[PDB]
Protein backbone atom coordinates (compact mmCIF):
# COMPACT_ATOMS: atom_id res chain seq x y z
CA UNK A 1 0.00 0.00 0.00
CA UNK A 2 2.85 2.60 -0.65
CA UNK A 3 1.15 6.11 -2.05
CA UNK A 4 3.30 8.70 -3.11
CA UNK A 5 1.61 12.66 -1.85
CA UNK A 6 4.41 15.72 -2.24
CA UNK A 7 4.58 15.45 1.94
CA UNK A 8 6.22 11.85 1.44
CA UNK A 9 5.64 8.52 1.35
CA UNK A 10 3.04 7.01 2.81
CA UNK A 11 3.09 3.15 3.89
CA UNK A 12 0.09 1.44 5.61
CA UNK A 13 -2.87 3.26 3.68
CA UNK A 14 -4.65 2.52 0.65
CA UNK A 15 -5.21 5.51 -2.14
CA UNK A 16 -8.99 5.85 -3.42
CA UNK A 17 -10.40 8.38 -5.73
CA UNK A 18 -13.25 10.06 -3.73
CA UNK A 19 -13.31 13.29 -1.34
CA UNK A 20 -15.17 13.67 1.79
CA UNK A 21 -14.50 16.24 4.62
CA UNK A 22 -11.30 14.83 5.39
CA UNK A 23 -10.45 13.34 9.46
CA UNK A 24 -6.07 13.17 9.88
CA UNK A 25 -4.53 16.25 7.84
CA UNK A 26 -1.55 14.42 6.83
CA UNK A 27 -0.59 17.63 4.13
CA UNK A 28 -0.29 19.06 0.54
CA UNK A 29 -4.00 18.60 0.26
CA UNK A 30 -3.70 14.91 1.39
CA UNK A 31 -5.68 13.29 4.67
CA UNK A 32 -6.48 10.24 5.83
CA UNK A 33 -9.17 8.39 7.78
CA UNK A 34 -10.27 5.07 9.28
CA UNK A 35 -12.80 3.23 7.10
CA UNK A 36 -13.65 -0.04 5.32
CA UNK A 37 -12.72 -4.72 5.63
CA UNK A 38 -11.78 -2.26 8.28
CA UNK A 39 -8.34 -0.57 7.04
CA UNK A 40 -6.44 3.27 6.68
CA UNK B 1 -19.74 29.06 -7.22
CA UNK B 2 -18.56 28.58 -10.42
CA UNK B 3 -16.92 31.41 -12.61
CA UNK B 4 -19.39 33.36 -14.51
CA UNK B 5 -20.57 31.73 -17.90
CA UNK B 6 -21.50 34.94 -20.26
CA UNK B 7 -19.69 38.28 -19.82
CA UNK B 8 -22.50 40.96 -20.42
CA UNK B 9 -21.14 42.97 -16.95
CA UNK B 10 -22.44 46.56 -17.96
CA UNK B 11 -18.64 47.10 -19.34
CA UNK B 12 -17.02 46.32 -16.45
CA UNK B 13 -14.17 44.25 -17.56
CA UNK B 14 -13.13 41.45 -14.68
CA UNK B 15 -10.84 39.27 -16.64
CA UNK B 16 -8.14 41.12 -15.80
CA UNK B 17 -8.67 39.25 -12.00
CA UNK B 18 -10.71 36.28 -13.00
CA UNK B 19 -9.00 32.84 -13.37
CA UNK B 20 -7.29 31.85 -17.46
CA UNK B 21 -8.17 28.34 -17.92
CA UNK B 22 -4.55 27.95 -20.00
CA UNK B 23 -2.30 27.05 -17.12
CA UNK B 24 -2.37 23.89 -15.01
CA UNK B 25 -3.53 26.22 -12.12
CA UNK B 26 -6.61 28.73 -11.63
CA UNK B 27 -4.60 31.77 -11.14
CA UNK B 28 -5.41 34.88 -12.50
CA UNK B 29 -2.78 37.69 -13.73
CA UNK B 30 -2.74 39.49 -10.46
CA UNK B 31 -1.86 36.26 -8.31
CA UNK B 32 0.95 35.24 -10.57
CA UNK B 33 2.38 38.78 -10.01
CA UNK B 34 2.18 38.72 -6.71
CA UNK B 35 3.48 34.85 -6.77
CA UNK B 36 6.41 36.11 -8.85
CA UNK B 37 7.49 38.93 -6.52
CA UNK B 38 8.17 37.55 -3.34
CA UNK B 39 10.78 34.55 -2.91
CA UNK B 40 10.22 31.48 -0.75
CA UNK B 41 13.14 29.93 0.78
CA UNK B 42 11.96 26.27 1.80
CA UNK B 43 12.50 24.94 -1.67
CA UNK B 44 10.05 23.09 -2.04
CA UNK B 45 9.22 20.05 0.41
CA UNK B 46 11.29 17.09 -0.66
CA UNK B 47 15.04 16.65 -0.30
CA UNK B 48 16.25 13.01 -0.27
C1 LIG C 1 10.93 11.90 -7.13
O1 LIG C 1 12.06 12.16 -8.10
C2 LIG C 1 11.45 12.46 -9.40
C3 LIG C 1 12.54 12.77 -10.40
O2 LIG C 1 13.08 11.58 -10.89
C4 LIG C 1 10.49 13.65 -9.31
O3 LIG C 1 9.60 13.55 -10.42
C5 LIG C 1 9.65 13.76 -8.04
O4 LIG C 1 9.34 15.16 -7.85
C6 LIG C 1 10.26 13.22 -6.79
N1 LIG C 1 9.17 13.02 -5.77
C7 LIG C 1 8.45 14.14 -5.18
C8 LIG C 1 7.36 13.90 -4.16
O5 LIG C 1 8.72 15.26 -5.49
Amino acid sequence: NVFQTRAGCLIGAEHVNNSYECDIPIGAGICASYQTSQSI
Amino acid sequence: YKTPPIKDFGGFNFSQILPDPSKPSKRSFIEDLLFNKVTLADAGFIKQ
